[PDB]
RNA sequence: GCCCUGAAAAUGGAUGGCGCUCAAGCGUGUUACCUAUACUCUACCGUCAGGGUUGAUAUGAUGCCCUGACGAGUAGGCAGG
RNA sequence: AAAUAUGUAAGAAGUCCUUGUUACUUAAUUGAACGUGGACAUUUGAAUGAAGAGCUUUUAGUGGGCCAUUUUUGGUAAGC
RNA sequence: GGAAUACUGCCAGCUGGGACUGAGGACUGCGACGUAAGUCAAGGAUGCUGGCAUAAUGGUUAUAUGCCGCCCGUCUUGAAACACGGACCAAGGAGUCUAACGUCUAUGCGAGUGUUUGGGUGUAAAACCCAUACGCGUAAUGAAAGUGAACGUAGGUUGGGGCCUCGCAAGAGGUGCACAAUCGACCGAUCCUGAUGUCUUCGGAUGGAUUUGAGUAAGAGCAUAGCUGUUGGGACCCGAAAG
RNA sequence: GAAAUUGUUGAAAGGGAAGGGCAUUUGAUCAGACA
């Protein structure tokens, strides 16, 4: 609010604390990121190098959503299941009845491995996987089972 | 007049309240100004400071990082204090038993201390418990986690984040990040 | 100084304590009394100008 | 509150230094010294009476 | 309201003081007042006077008269910081002066008794003051300063 | 609950076994003291009477006093008069004499007073103007239970301990010496003697070293 | 060495002025004396700092109490009002 | 070949003893580096001082300067 | 020969005159004197006496007097300036709001978080409720096709608050979060290596390298608010010559 | 029904401006406190 505000404090000193030989005028350096090149260059290259010319292809006419793929890493995966219904098959890790868990269905992509998951065997259900997403599934038994 | 030496009218510059304006807080502090004045325990001189600490420099101690300090070698029993609020992991899947004693649990950081036959607990009643801190641990949440750290000490060669909005390629990635667009930060 | 140190920090200790191996600085000299015995103070003067050239 | 001089206050002396009294009580302040009559040697004056 | 009261007052629990230590110890007199003096009343109601000094009262002031009759002052009190003692002395060893006190003198015309008391030291005085030739005159003149004196100098 | 004099007289009774102790230790500076003074007087004449002459030990302690204000002061002096806690004007302090403190002097000649001090200005400076350095504070003497306190850790457990430990130079000067709040000096009684202060001692200026005549003036500035 | 000559500019005019000649002038020595927002001691204000004290059954816990040091200020920052 | 000025050192991150590791290195279990085990505490290795040290983030004003002693360039000089 | 004196210095030797101050407010401390009971000048003034009880003391004000004192604002190395504005008085009169932001802080919840496009509802622009989605975060890295984070107690070493054990204490050991230093490990890019195999040109295991990334290595974010700061806007307020 | 600014009346000061600072005389004026 106004009352906090340093304005206020200033009242009363000619200046407003922009001192008496510099003044507050216009523009000096210029207009916005006027002078890139020029007299702000020092600025520019660091705090933003690389930030003139060009590199890499042109993509005319991109939609996202064209490589849409959310990545969950085993790290969770079982965060998936609702705890309740978790606990039951952590315990009781078994083939002949392994829980399945859409992935896709979850509103995830690839399955990447960021590690460690418990030997409780299960079936996921992806997209995509890392090479080691599935190494890591397959060693506790569980497979990883492709879909669309 | 002196060849001062020194600046004259220094404050000392740490903090000497909470910043925090809630009461809760304020009697909590009323308590381990107490306990600290009368009883030349470490333990209490140390947590007095960090009610004092501000939301940065009290970053959250997970559950997960809580059961990796009690697999600390002969930690086991020893109970987990934390200035701070304690929030769930849930990437660690055997959680132990133990005592947290902190400012705030998450929902689930509670439910998953507790869901082992934990006990989760208000500062004062670690007080009540333990007056020299006798059998505690303190923890800490890792401070230089938070993102704006990622920005500072901005400069070439230091490789370091600028400070960006929209970013990926055509996102100061050309000249200055490649010795074929002029050169190289 | 070392080396040097570690031996008469030894060589003292294997006798009867009593070490002192910091350096100091050098100490103001003692009294100490100047004898005359053939040799008597010679008076010497400020000379006068001159030039020589 | 108020520091006292020793030095005049003779309360805060006695406070320091108990031997105050003493010193004061056995005149010591003007010990008369034993006296000596050693007579120096003849280079001495000589050459203190030199040119 | 128009003010808002506070939030604290003061006790108006006045304290008591310190047990301070200051003992009132006797005031031992310069060594020029010695009873039987002229002393000179540099001050006050006689000023100017040239007045016997008789004894030493327990509120340090001191004993005077003139005598009386020779000079019109009475046996009274004076300060003695207000008086020159000279050095011409009378001898007050057959003046009693022991009634004398400072009751002698509370507030609460003249009480007879000091009319008898007056003229029975006054006697006493008179006798040894015809003793000394001059000396009642002196006592009846006053003394002032005359073109030239500088008490930084003059001997009394 | 006893104490009303029970632990009020286990104290008192065990405060009089203290002053007893500084009793017998003063009585005893005192001997040495003189009696070391009365030993060069006697030396001094012993080598007169062998035609010899007797050259009296180096002084080891000075006394300073800074003589010139805060301004327009060059940087390194400026430092060393810090060093040696001078930092305001006819503020004066103790310091051991070795090369390494001496050619600090030199450097701070034209900016101080200074030279050697007899017993008795010591005593007189400790006496009237002695205060102790105690978590900062600066705290005056006044009562030997405070040297005690903080300089008994090194013997020292009376003013005169205190005094006997500078005027000797001790082993434990250091601490016994900075242990003292550099004295707070008013101005000369007289004045400075001198037309102009700040020339040498030796042109009949005021600073450098003026050797024992150092006594004669701090006197007239407590 | 002091003094004198060498030694000429414009409104009337400056050892600061009056005036001073065994000086109230020059060189030098000895004392005393005068007085800065400085120094020493003290009170009071404020700033920073280190202690103490939640024990009810009366009144501020940001409080209450003890103690020490320090205080110039444009541009400029912050703070309390 | 000075004076002033100026780099480094004055210990626990120190000094020794015993003998693992390697793809480097050696004629070589030779050496280099990094270790394991052991021996010696504050006269633990000069002085003085220290209202403590260390570290981080952000932001103002400023980016016409002038003067003095000493060093000194141009200029006959200059309040250049 | 034997003195004296000067001079310099010392005394916890005695002693006089004068000036300013009297903070504190039960007690508590260190002492001193006493054979003693006591006493005291020892952690900050008390005793006695008098005067007016008033304009006496004190404030305010005008004037007189001693000394001192130039016009303010501004730009400037430098202004009282022979630099500029200002004859006088009242009333107006200049760092704002907004979009998006950096640091800091407070608060809510936390691997999440954000009810307010919208719907439901109401004592109707409020307050109360909420489905789906979305945004930001939870993954990086390459120009890209693409590939994607545990050898190990999520590593070794050093410092490390705190806690634990021994000890009366000093100390010794144990464990050590944050943080800092250093050596490594994992993911992508780059380069090398090219096992088992194959629709004989596909496949790219494995093990590496003075290379490299805004990475991993038991998450810290999201949202509201505020001071200060950043950009764009009439952008602190008043000003061109022009187009 | 403010100010600038003006008339009157009352008081006061004024040898080439006025106003200001510290201090006290004098005049005018006023509080508080005594009990
Ligand atoms: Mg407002
Ligand atoms: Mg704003
Ligand atoms: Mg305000
Ligand atoms: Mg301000
Ligand atoms: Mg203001
Ligand atoms: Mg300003
Ligand atoms: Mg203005
Ligand atoms: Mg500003
Ligand atoms: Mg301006
Ligand atoms: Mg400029
Ligand atoms: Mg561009
Ligand atoms: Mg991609
Ligand atoms: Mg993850
Ligand atoms: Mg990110
Ligand atoms: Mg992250
Ligand atoms: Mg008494
Ligand atoms: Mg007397
Ligand atoms: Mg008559
Ligand atoms: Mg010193
Ligand atoms: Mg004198
Ligand atoms: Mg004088
Ligand atoms: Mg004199
Ligand atoms: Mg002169
Ligand atoms: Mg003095
Ligand atoms: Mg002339
Ligand atoms: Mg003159
Ligand atoms: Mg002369
Ligand atoms: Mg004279
Ligand atoms: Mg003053
Ligand atoms: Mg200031
Ligand atoms: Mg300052
Ligand atoms: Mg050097
Ligand atoms: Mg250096
Ligand atoms: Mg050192
Ligand atoms: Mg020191
Ligand atoms: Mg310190
Ligand atoms: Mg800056
Ligand atoms: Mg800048
Ligand atoms: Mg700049
Ligand atoms: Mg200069
Ligand atoms: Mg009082
Ligand atoms: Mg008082
Ligand atoms: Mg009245
Ligand atoms: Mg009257
Ligand atoms: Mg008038
Ligand atoms: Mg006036
Ligand atoms: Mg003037
Ligand atoms: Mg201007
Ligand atoms: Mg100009
Ligand atoms: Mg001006
Ligand atoms: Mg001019
Ligand atoms: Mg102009
Ligand atoms: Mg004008
Ligand atoms: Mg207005
Ligand atoms: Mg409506
Ligand atoms: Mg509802
Ligand atoms: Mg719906
Ligand atoms: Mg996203
Ligand atoms: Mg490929
Ligand atoms: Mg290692
Ligand atoms: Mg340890
Ligand atoms: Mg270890
Ligand atoms: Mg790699
Ligand atoms: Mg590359
Ligand atoms: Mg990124
Ligand atoms: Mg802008
Ligand atoms: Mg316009
Ligand atoms: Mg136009
Ligand atoms: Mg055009
Ligand atoms: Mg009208
Ligand atoms: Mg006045």
């Amino acid at each position: 609010p106004s009352r906090f505000t340093k304005t206020r404090k200033h009242r009363g000193h000619v200046s407003a604390g922009k001192g008496r030989i510099g003044k507050h005028r216009k523009h000096p350096g210029g207009r916005g990121m006027a002078g890139g090149q020029h007299h702000h260059r020092i600025n520019m290259d660091k705090y933003h190098p690389g930030y003139f010319g060009k590199v890499g292809m042109r993509y005319f006419h991109k939609q996202q959503a064209h490589f849409w793929k959310p990545v969950l890493n085993l790290d969770k995966l079982w965060t998936l299941i609702p705890e309740d219904k978790r606990d039951q098959y952590l315990k009781s890790a078994s083939k002949e009845t392994a829980p399945v868990i859409d992935t896709l269905a979850a509103g995830y992509g690839k399955i990447l491995g960021k590690g460690r998951i418990p030997n409780v065997p299960v079936i996921v259900k992806a997209r995509f996987v890392s090479k080691l997403a599935e190494e890591k599934i397959r060693a506790a038994g569980g497979v990883v089972e492709l879909i669309a | 007049g002196i060849d001062h030496t020194s600046k004259q009218h220094k404050r000392s510059g740490h903090r000497t309240a909470p910043k925090s304006d809630n009461v809760y807080l304020k009697l909590l502090v009323k308590l381990y100004t107490f306990l600290a004045r009368r009883t030349d325990a470490p333990f209490n001189k140390v947590v007095l400071k960090a009610l004092f600490l501000s939301k940065i420099n009290r970053p959250p101690v997970s559950v997960s990082r809580i059961a990796r300090a009690l697999k600390q070698e002969g930690a086991a029993n020893k109970t987990v204090v934390v200035v701070g609020t304690v929030t769930d992991d849930a990437r660690i899947f055997e959680f132990p038993k133990t005592t947290v004693a902190a400012l705030r649990f998450t929902a689930g950081a509670r439910a998953k201390i507790v869901k082992a036959g934990g006990e989760c607990i208000t500062l004062d009643q670690l007080a009540v418990r333990a007056p020299k801190g006798q059998n505690t641990l303190i923890l800490r949440g890792p401070r230089n986690s938070r993102e704006a750290v990622r920005h500072f000490g901005m400069g070439p060669h230091k490789g370091k984040a600028p400070r960006i909005l929209s970013t990926g390629r055509k996102f100061e990635r050309a000249r200055g990040r490649r010795r074929s667009k002029g050169f190289k930060v | 100084r070392v080396k040097a140190n570690a031996a008469k920090r030894a060589e003292a200790k294997a006798q009867g304590v009593a070490v002192q191996l910091k350096r100091q600085p050098a100490q103001p000299r003692e009294s100490r009394i100047v004898s005359t015995e053939g040799n008597v103070p010679q008076t010497l003067a400020p000379v006068p100008y001159e030039t020589f050239i | 509150v108020l520091k006292k001089n020793p030095l005049k206050n003779k309360q805060v002396l006695l406070r320091l230094n108990p031997y105050a009294k003493v010193f004061a009580a056995e005149k010591l302040g003007s010990k008369k010294a034993e006296k000596t009559g050693t007579k120096p040697a003849a280079v001495f004056t000589e050459t203190l009476k030199h040119d | 309201s128009a003010q808002k009261a506070p939030k604290w007052y003061p006790s108006e629990d006045v304290a008591a003081l310190k047990k301070t230590r200051k003992a009132a110890r006797p005031q031992k007199l310069r060594a020029s007042l010695v009873p039987g003096t002229v002393l000179i009343l540099l001050a006050g109601r006689f000023r100017g006077k040239r007045v016997v000094y008789l004894k030493h009262l327990e509120d340090n002031t001191l004993l005077i008269s003139g005598p009386f009759k020779v000079n019109g002052v009475p046996l009274r009190r004076v300060n003695a910081r207000y008086v020159i003692a000279t050095s011409t002395k009378v001898s007050v060893e057959g003046v009693n002066v022991e009634k004398f006190n400072v009751e002698y003198f509370a507030k609460e015309e003249i009480k007879a008794e000091r009319v008898e008391d007056q003229k029975v030291v006054d006697k006493a005085l008179i006798a040894e003051i015809k003793k000394t030739p001059l000396l009642k005159q002196y006592l009846s003149a006053s003394f002032s300063l005359k073109n030239g004196d500088k008490p930084h100098m003059l001997k009394f | 609950a006893e104490q009303v004099a029970a632990e009020r007289a286990a104290r008192k009774a065990a405060n009089k076994e203290k002053r007893a102790i500084i009793l017998e230790r003063n009585a005893a500076y005192q001997k040495e003291y003189e009696t070391a003074e009365r030993n060069i007087i006697q030396a001094k004449r012993d080598a007169k009477a062998a035609g010899s002459y007797y050259v009296e030990a180096q002084h080891k302690l000075v006394f300073v006093v800074r003589i010139k204000g805060i301004n327009k002061i060059p940087p390194k002096p400026r430092k060393v008069l810090q060093l040696l806690r001078l930092t305001r004007i006819n503020s004066g302090t103790f310091v051991k004499v070795t090369k390494a403190t001496l050619e600090l002097l030199k450097l701070i000649e034209p900016y101080v007073a200074y030279g050697y001090p007899s017993y008795s200005t010591i005593r007189q400076l400790v006496y009237k103007r002695g205060f102790g350095k105690i978590n900062k504070q600066r705290v005056p003497l006044s009562d030997n239970a405070i040297i005690e306190a903080n300089l008994g850790k090194y013997g020292i457990l009376s003013i005169d301990d205190l005094i006997h430990e500078i005027i000797t130079v001790g082993p434990h000067f250091k601490q016994a010496n900075n242990f003292l709040w550099p004295f707070k000096l008013s101005n000369p009684s007289g004045g400075w003697g001198v037309p102009r202060k700040f020339k040498h001692f030796i042109q009949g200026g005021s600073f450098g070293n003026r050797e024992e005549f150092i006594n004669k003036l701090v006197k007239s500035m407590n």
